[PDB]
DNA sequence: AATCTATCACCGCAAGGGATAAATATCTAACACCGTGCGTGTTGACTATTTTACCTCTGGCGGTGATAATGGTTGCATGTACTAAGGAGGTTGT
DNA sequence: ACAACCTCCTTAGTACATGCAACCATTATCACCGCCAGAGGTAAAATAGTCAACACGCACGGTGTTAGATATTTATCCCTTGCGGTGATAGATT
């Protein structure tokens, strides 16, 4: 439902975005909202697992 | 700026330097799209202005 | 937030006695050739001579 | 008047000679405090300079009429001896 | 939508004919409240606010 | 009294010793255990002055204590550190040596003093060969070259009076023995009866150089110098650094390398070494000198370890980075700043918002400058505790500014005046810049975190002129025409449109009230349909009030606007829907009639009026603001089914693959345009259910439609993509694709529809991001040529002028008389009989209502004054421009037309080469330009008129500016419409109407070119090829003829006037009834004739057309390159000939490249010849025979020859129409008084074609303000002189040699310019604008025009 | 510019809340004493403050080596888009 | 006799505007080591001094007692609240 001239902006505004004091998730989404949390280790993940 | 930006930064694809050209000494060989981009290189995840 | 850059007076380029320019220099900012064309077009000679 | 100002151009018919007449009042206030004949209504010196042609009178162009004649009505008094001075050139 | 940042600023003491250069707080009658926040070595404390 | 201006020559090897003090002898700058900057080297204090302030080396003269001395102990001066800025050094060159800008400077300069191979003059300077120099016991003679291995015995009988020698020494020696008391006077007798051409194309460069040397004080020795002057250290600022490192940069190190090479060349001569080592070191020294001068240009560059070249001396001048552009014509500035723009809706129009700590920063000179002047701090030192604190005492000190102080504001890059304006502070929070909403339009403010800049004026004079000249309230209008651009802005005008729209049911289908508090009484709306008698008034030109009264059909919001409207104009103007389409014209009407203050208040108070109600409209974009036509289903049963058989017809053998591409893309266009019809019924009316008690089929309240009918931001090209079909796109090659988007943004886009339209979007956004340079660089070079037109004078005596017309392309009225004539002045006593037989004398200022009296008589031509019809020296005379368009008055004596006109073209070109191309993801057009329709009960009044009745069934208009007034039952006009010539009427005069009712029509692309009279068809003022060219089709056999006028013609008939005709049973005019004169119908080019001679037709029937895709203030469009040579003024580089002799044509005298045609007149006895290009296509071979210039080949007519073969007013009447009509197709109606500037400044030069006894030569093109020396003394003392004229030199040539030459040095190609400034030893007069920018003076416009008048009574005392 | 009747309400005038200041009682601080120890004084012997003298450091800088060594390096100015100028030379013309 | 003209020769003159962020490296190359300077070292005496001795003598600070202040407690007083009775407002008219 979007023209390329604003899809271009969407592909950059999400990148110009910055950490904030009370951050909150994309409620609408694609599924990448959990991949992009792990694709640089910004969330720690159980590389073996067990009991904390 | 935030995690999504560094995650895509690590997989940026320049068209420049010895093997391509610059922002200045270049036409559309470095800026436009060709159909084999399908499945491979998204035509909207670029900076804006003359950097397109 | 980072870019509140005004100036009364400050740094000067020894190479030309003109202001330096830059936030990283607390500089003075460029009244350009196009900005001169507006004062020329207005017939505003004292505001122009002020910059010069 | 501060609240819009181009009407001082249409008051005369031109726009930069306007600024020379304004400056002729302006310097005589900013470097001489010379007498006004209308108030300011907070149009501070930058625009008291324009007030002079919102009206059309109080630069020295009417001191050239007033104070320059206060001399010359002594020249009229004294004309009875200005003859002897003007005869006494010969 | 308050954001949080971490930024860096630095200084030097050059090789003089002896070797060191000075670092202290003496700037008398120039802005005294903008001095009240410093180490013996003329440096702010970790944990102090500054503006 | 003031120092006048500046003069030039070159640095004579002797005269340098009047400015300098010794050899800058060594490379170093320090000495181990002492800082003492090197005694005799690049920091030689004995040559350049003291080190720390006043400080000599070695002791005894330091601090402010000692000054005006020379220290004994090391021989060093005691002055000040900054004396290192101009106490120059020198270096004695151990060879005569070049200077790069006389050799690498194409055309170059050394050859123009020797007339000997420029290819190898450089080797003679590299000291590779010998030449003969002087004598009277000659045997060889001068300029004979040699090697060196012979000379000997003849010296015993001839060796008293002859000499010959090597290289640069021998060239510099030969340059002693010419005699200017005899050379220059004899170089001119060829001009009597005999002078040639290519030898003139070269040697006039020398003849001009030598005459310019004599008239300016130059000397040819200055080509081949023996001394390098040395850049003063403070311009390359030699100092140490705290990091134990030094300022050794570039403009120091280049001199180390030169000093070293020259100190070897010295030692090698001092020892008389092998001459090999001397020859190599000469070549290495010239290499290092010319690389120090202009590094890189000598086919090589000098570099350092981080690979880079070193900055040359010429990199302070030649290209972009030079002083002219980086430090003079623009520069870094104090009392200034920048920040992000923010909308400030409570700022009144004269105001701007500024954070308290930014006001503190910008006003420090008022604080650290008044505490010490009231006692409000104990000292400026202690005050640090109080000023940085923003303490109470700061704010009296700042109201004493703010309460009457004009801040300046800036939105670079300032391609147009309104990008800079003046205001008044308001204090605020934050870190932004707050910006009044009506000027946000005038700036083009783009709120994506882009910025604006701020400048404080501090002189009393700058503040006086800022309020008088730059203030927003005092510059409201478009300089190109005169609509407001300081204007009710982006969503403000949806509020005003909403207050002025009305509805069915409406919470008030008819209802009224006052009182905003009644929006809280239970039942009200701004769409509720008020009616009220309102007595209403209209100010006359004399100042009285034409009182009126009327019933109204209106709303609460239309009634509230009678609070805001300046009630000296009538309520009935508000009785409409005030979108961006309409609202500007209320303010425009106020400006035309009431006065400035009334028009400002009416613009300002509309702002808050918009903000009170724009929100309460509830207008949105959302999923059911996106309706779709159901009957799209039926349309898909047509278009996709038409394609389905057509793709079989290709395969079964009834189409090829190629026509099939068009024959399917056209069907995709027809599918989009079919759906686009159903779309508008559903979007605008489809409430169907079957009344009574149902079916409110009203005009819709869909927001996406309202976003276009308000003009807020919407268009038909947006609506197609949002309510029916996105349609078609371009590929990266620019042409259309067989792959449509049959869906719209509510139906969706699949991966492929996204991906394909993304290619067109990438191409368009990449052209958006690049093709601006092809307009901005041109705009920069344009101002250098354009500047000098300050309104200086009054009538200039030029009793001549251009025959301008409405824009009538033969078969449309694309611009009426009004818009083009807008406050220009007549040049003849114009009169046209027709309806009121009006006469408008010469020297009358044509404000709009002079045009109204002419348009009733359907006036289609008027001789007017022109910015080209202007004799005035540098400046211009008021009659040539008449009325300013931005301040709005009879144009102020001091207004700078030159820069205003350049800006009026450079901005809209650069603007729309972005604002159309960022859209390439979809394409469509739609139009309605073909009919006129009545809207209420009334009676018809034909006006401005002739009209006829037609045997083929029609009633038709036959006049060029025609109108159709609508009247009530009693005599009140209620509407009027312009109506084209050839428009078919559906009504008679005094007939009756009810509304919903078409009353006139014409072709979608044409007003059909139509007859008054019945007879045979004929042609007149026409010749085939030379005025018209052919087209043909089948069906019955068929014809058409394209008309040709000013881009297209041969020499033999250049200025013909093509005119269709109606005639008797054999011969001549069926004279026009009631105006009994020839029945002849004149046209421009670009129209197309569609009936021919010997055909026979009726009154009110047709002969010609146009393929006019209408453009407009919509659809949109964009482009530029075809404009270029209309301002660079050459010929096509391919002379694809159109022949100059009729019918008898052959080949017969072929030659060693180009063809040679051989030709003869049809009844003559006299053959001629033509040189057609080597290989070029011919559309003819043996039988295909025509008049003087039909399509034998296709070469378009050269723009410079439109001057040479039609004259200055004729060429102006087409350059000021073709470029103008590109901008008219963009909807940008620039008045002709702007493109006339660029034509005046190609006409800046004035040809001269023989010698004399004044300003007179041959082969010359003098600045016109000089050559008037002819009339200035011929008419007073008789003298002797020659033919003189005017030229069409392009911007790339006209700029290179202005008299304001201080400006021209900034043009670029700065070597070509500065070498001519050196050759002419040139001496300025300060008469443009840029010259006084460069010398930091009052610029010769407005408030500095008001100072240049004093200089004009020093230059004229007695 | 004076008159008032007839609004929406402040006055008409009862109640009651907090306040602060009185008196009491607690706190601390200012002092005066005492004791400690340091920087109160001259004298005297020490040893190394400075000077000059002498005997003998560090670093100023001038001077130039020989079994013989005898055709060198140097990499990328730039690929585009324009087009104005000079350069070439044979010749078909001026 | 020269003139420019046909052709592709090469040359080389330019390439719009405002602003912010960053940090300041690579070379090798015998400097030889011989001489001697004023010149480094230091012993013994000038320009003059240390600080330990035994005296000298004083200031300062902490322990003790006293002083009075202050913050508490108490209780008084006034200014304020909220409602009510009915006020001459607001402003239309004289």
């Amino acid at each position: 439902h979007d023209d390329a001239n604003r899809a271009l902006m969407g592909a950059n505004m999400q990148r110009q975005a910055v950490p904030t004091l009370r951050a909150d998730k994309p409620l609408v989404g694609t599924g990448m909202e959990r991949a992009v949390a792990v694709d640089s280790g910004v969330t720690a993940v159980a590389k073996r697992g067990g009991v904390v | 700026n935030n995690p999504l930006s560094e995650i895509t930064h690590k997989r940026r694809i320049s068209a420049l330097g010895p093997g391509g050209l610059t922002r200045e000494r270049a036409g559309f060989e470095v800026r436009d799209v060709h159909p084999t981009h399908y499945g491979r290189v998204c035509p909207i995840e670029t900076p804006e202005g003359p950097n397109i | 937030d980072d870019k509140m850059h005004a100036r009364s007076t400050g740094s000067y380029s020894l190479v030309t006695q003109q202001p330096l320019g830059g936030k990283a220099q607390f500089g003075g900012q460029r009244f350009g050739e196009m900005e001169v064309w507006a004062l020329e077009a207005y017939g505003a000679a004292y505001t122009l001579q002020e910059m010069l | 008047a501060r609240v819009t100002v181009q009407d001082a151009v249409e008051k005369i018919g031109n726009r930069f000679d306007l600024v020379l007449v304004a400056a002729r009042r302006a310097r005589q206030m900013q470097v001489g405090g010379k007498d006004p004949l209308v108030p300011e209504e907070n149009d501070k010196t930058t625009v008291i300079a324009l007030r002079e042609i919102e009206e059309g009178l109080i630069n020295n162009q009417i001191l050239d009429v007033r104070e320059r004649q206060e001399q010359q009505e002594q020249e009229a008094a004294e004309l009875q001896a200005v003859t002897a001075i003007a005869e006494g050139r010969r | 939508f308050t954001t949080i940042h971490i930024q860096e600023l630095a200084c030097v003491s050059r090789d003089t004919k002896l070797g060191p250069e000075e670092i202290t707080a003496d700037i008398p009658n120039v802005g005294e409240a903008a001095l009240s926040k410093l180490d013996e070595s003329g440096i702010v404390y970790i944990g102090a606010e500054v503006t | 009294e003031e120092f006048d201006a500046i003069k030039i020559a070159l640095a004579s090897p002797d005269m340098i010793r009047s400015w300098s003090f010794g050899e800058v002898k060594k490379p170093e700058t320090i000495n181990y255990r002492t800082f003492k900057p090197e005694r005799d080297g690049l920091f030689c204090a004995r040559i350049f002055g003291p080190v720390k302030d006043y400080e000599c080396l070695c002791g005894k003269y330091k601090r402010l204590k000692h000054r005006g001395v020379i220290c004994e102990k090391c021989g060093v001066e005691v002055t000040q550190t900054k004396v290192r800025r101009e106490r120059m050094g020198h270096i004695e060159l151990a060879s005569p040596t070049a200077h790069i800008w006389f050799l690498k400077s194409l055309p170059s300069r050394i050859g123009l003093l020797l007339d000997m191979p420029l290819r190898d003059i450089e080797r003679v300077l590299y000291f590779e060969s010998y030449v003969v120099i002087e004598g009277g016991m000659t045997n060889l003679e001068r300029q004979q070259i040699l090697t060196e291995e012979q000379y000997l015995d003849a010296l015993e009988e001839f060796g008293d009076e002859f000499d010959a020698k090597m290289g640069a020494e021998a060239i510099q020696a030969l340059l002693k023995s010419m005699d200017l008391e005899q050379e220059c006077e004899q170089l001119r007798e060829e001009l009597n009866e005999t002078n040639s051409e290519t030898k003139r194309k070269k040697l006039t460069k020398r003849i001009k150089l030598l005459e310019a040397f004599v008239q300016s004080g130059n000397k040819p020795e200055w080509m081949i110098l023996t001394v390098l002057p040395v850049l003063p250290p403070d311009l390359r600022p030699l100092v140490p650094l705290d990091g134990g490192r030094f300022a050794t940069s570039d403009l120091n190190d280049l001199y180390r390398r030169v000093i070293n090479r020259n100190n070897r060349l010295k030692r090698l001569l001092d020892l008389a070494a092998p001459d090999i080592i001397v020859r190599n070191e000469k070549r290495m020294l010239q290499e290092a000198v010319d690389a120090l001068l202009d590094n890189g240009r000598r086919g090589r560059a000098i570099t350092g370890s981080n690979k880079r070249p070193l900055k040359s001396l010429a990199d302070m001048i030649k290209g972009k980075q030079g002083r002219f552009r980086q430090n003079l014509l623009g520069k870094r500035v104090d009392y200034s700043g920048r920040s992000v723009i923010t909308v400030g809706p409570y700022l009144r129009l004269h105001q701007c918002g500024l954070p308290k700590k930014m006001a503190l920063e910008l006003f420090k000179p008022f604080i650290y400058g008044k505490l010490e002047l009231r006692g409000l701090a104990t000292t400026i030192k202690a005050a640090k505790k109080m000023v940085e604190r923003e303490e109470a005492v700061v704010w009296d000190i700042l109201d004493e500014v703010i309460r009457e102080h004009p801040v300046l504001l800036n939105r670079a890059p300032t391609l147009h005046r309104l990008g800079i304006q003046a205001f008044e502070p308001v204090l605020i929070e934050g870190k932004a810049i707050q910006l009044h909403p009506l000027v946000c339009a005038a700036y083009n403010a783009d709120f994506d975190g882009d910025q604006m800049a701020v400048h404080v004026p501090l002189t009393l004079e700058a503040q006086l002129e800022a309020r008088a000249l730059m203030m927003s309230t005092n510059n409201i209008l478009s300089p190109a025409n005169g609509e407001p651009i300081i204007v009710p802005s982006q969503d403000v005008v949806l509020g005003l449109y909403y207050m002025t729209r009305d509805c069915v049911n409406a919470k008030g289908m008819v209802l009224t009230g006052p009182a905003e508090r009644l929006y809280r009484s239970g039942l009200a709306s701004l769409h509720a349909r008020v009616k009220v008698r309102i007595t209403e008034y209209e100010k006359d030109a004399n100042g009285e009030l034409v009182a009126k009264t009327s019933l109204k059909d209106t709303t609460v919001g239309r009634a509230i606007l009678w609070m805001i409207v300046p009630k000296g104009l009538p309520y009935s103007i508000v009785n409409q829907a005030l979108g961006k389409k309409a609202i500007s014209k209320m303010l425009n009407t106020c400006y035309r009639i009431l006065g400035l203050k009334p028009t400002v208040i009416f613009a300002d108070q509309i702002m808050y009026t918009g903000f009170a109600y724009a929100a309460r409209s509830g207008a949105s974009v959302g999923i059911d603001d996106m309706v779709i036509p159901e009957k799209k289903h039926e349309i898909i049963s047509e278009a996709e089914a038409e394609v389905a058989e057509i793709q079989e017809q290709f395969q079964s053998g009834l189409v090829t693959a190629g026509e099939r591409y068009n024959k399917v893309i056209d069907i995709w266009a027809a599918a989009n345009d079919r759906v686009s019809k159903a779309m508008m019924d559903n979007l605008q009316t489809e409430t169907v259910i079957n009344r009574d008690g149902q079916e409110e089929k009203q005009v819709s309240f869909n927001s996406i439609y309202m976003m276009a009918d308000s003009g807020a931001r919407g268009s038909a090209a947006q609506i197609r993509q949002l309510a029916g079909m996105r349609g078609l796109m371009a590929k990266p090659d620019g042409s259309i694709i067989e792959t449509p988007i049959t869906a719209n943004f509510r139906e969706g886009l699949n991966v492929l529809q996204y991906f394909i339209s993304t290619h067109g979007a990438r191409k368009g956004l990449a052209d958006t991001a690049l093709k601006t340079a092809n307009s901005g660089y041109l705009t920069r070079r344009l101002v250098d040529v354009a500047q000098d037109l300050v309104v200086t004078e009054d009538d200039c005596g030029t009793h001549e002028g251009i025959m301008m017309t409405p824009v009538i392309e033969g078969g449309d009225v694309k611009e009426p008389l009004r818009d083009r004539v807008l406050g220009r002045v007549t040049a003849e006593d114009v009169l046209k009989p027709g309806t009121a037989d009006i006469l408008v004398p010469r020297n009358t200022l044509l404000h709009e209502q002079w045009c109204d009296l002419l348009e009733e008589n359907s006036v289609d031509a008027v001789k007017v004054r022109s910015v080209v019809s202007c004799d005035t020296d540098f400046g211009v005379c008021a009659h040539c421009y008449g009325r300013d368009l931005a301040r709005g008055h009879i144009i102020n004596k001091g207004e700078a037309i030159g820069v205003i006109a350049a800006q009026s073209i450079g901005e809209p070109g650069t603007q729309l080469t972005m604002r159309t191309f960022h859209i390439g993801g979809a394409a469509s057009r739609a139009a309605a330009e073909s009919s006129i329709q009545v809207k209420n009960k009334g009676s018809i009044k034909l006006s401005n008129v002739k009209s006829v009745v037609n045997s083929s069934g029609k009633l038709v208009i036959t006049s060029r500016n025609t109108e159709l007034k609508l009247i009530d039952e009693f005599g009140r006009t209620k509407e009027s419409y312009k109506v084209p010539y050839g428009a078919v009427l559906a009504k008679g005069d005094g007939e009756q109407v009810a509304g919903g009712e078409t009353v006139a029509n014409w072709d979608p692309h044409t007003m059909p070119v139509i007859t008054e009279v019945s007879g045979f068809v004929r042609f007149t003022d026409m010749i085939d090829g030379q005025t018209i060219t052919r087209q043909t089709d089948e069906l019955t056999g068929l014809s058409s003829l394209v008309v040709l006028d000013s881009a297209e013609r041969t020499a033999g008939g250049k200025d013909l006037r093509p005119a269709l005709k109606i005639v008797d049973a054999q011969g001549n005019d069926v004279l026009i009834p009631g105006t009994d004169m020839p029945a002849q119908y004149f046209l421009p080019g670009k129209a197309i004739v569609q009936l021919e001679d010997g055909v026979q037709i009726s009154s009110g029937d047709t002969l010609a057309r146009i393929p006019q895709e209408s453009g407009g203030t919509k659809d949109i469009t964009g482009g530029l390159p075809r404009v270029a040579d209309l301002f660079e003024a050459r010929r096509p580089k391919e002379p694809a000939i159109l022949a100059e002799i009729s019918g008898i044509v052959s080949f017969g005298k072929e030659t060693k490249g180009k063809r040679r045609l051989v030709i003869t007149p049809v009844d003559g006895s006299d053959p001629y010849e033509e040189m057609i290009p080597k290989w070029r296509q011919l559309n003819v071979f043996e039988g295909e025979r025509v008049e003087r210039g039909d399509v034998i080949s296709d070469g378009p007519e050269a723009p410079h020859d439109i001057l040479r073969l039609r004259g200055v007013h004729a060429v102006t009447r087409y350059i000021v129409n073709e470029v103008q009509d590109v901008y008219r197709l963009q909807g940008v109606k620039i008045n002709d008084k702007h493109i006339e500037v660029i034509v005046r400044q190609m006409l800046r030069k004035a040809t001269i074609v023989n010698a004399g006894s004044s300003d007179f030569l041959e082969g010359e093109q003098v600045e016109y303000s000089r050559v008037k020396i002819a009339n200035r003394e011929l008419e007073a003392n008789g003298k002797v002189g020659a033919t003189y004229s005017r030229d069409l030199l392009g911007i790339t040539k006209a700029s290179l040699a202005t008299e304001s030459f201080i400006s021209a040095a900034s043009f670029q190609e700065t070597t070509r310019v500065l070498t001519e400034a050196a050759v002419a030893g040139k001496r300025d007069e300060l008469r443009g604008l840029k010259e006084n920018v460069i010398v930091g003076r009052l610029i010769p416009a407005g408030t500095g025009y008001a100072y240049h008048q004093d200089r004009m009574r020093r230059r004229a005392a007695g």
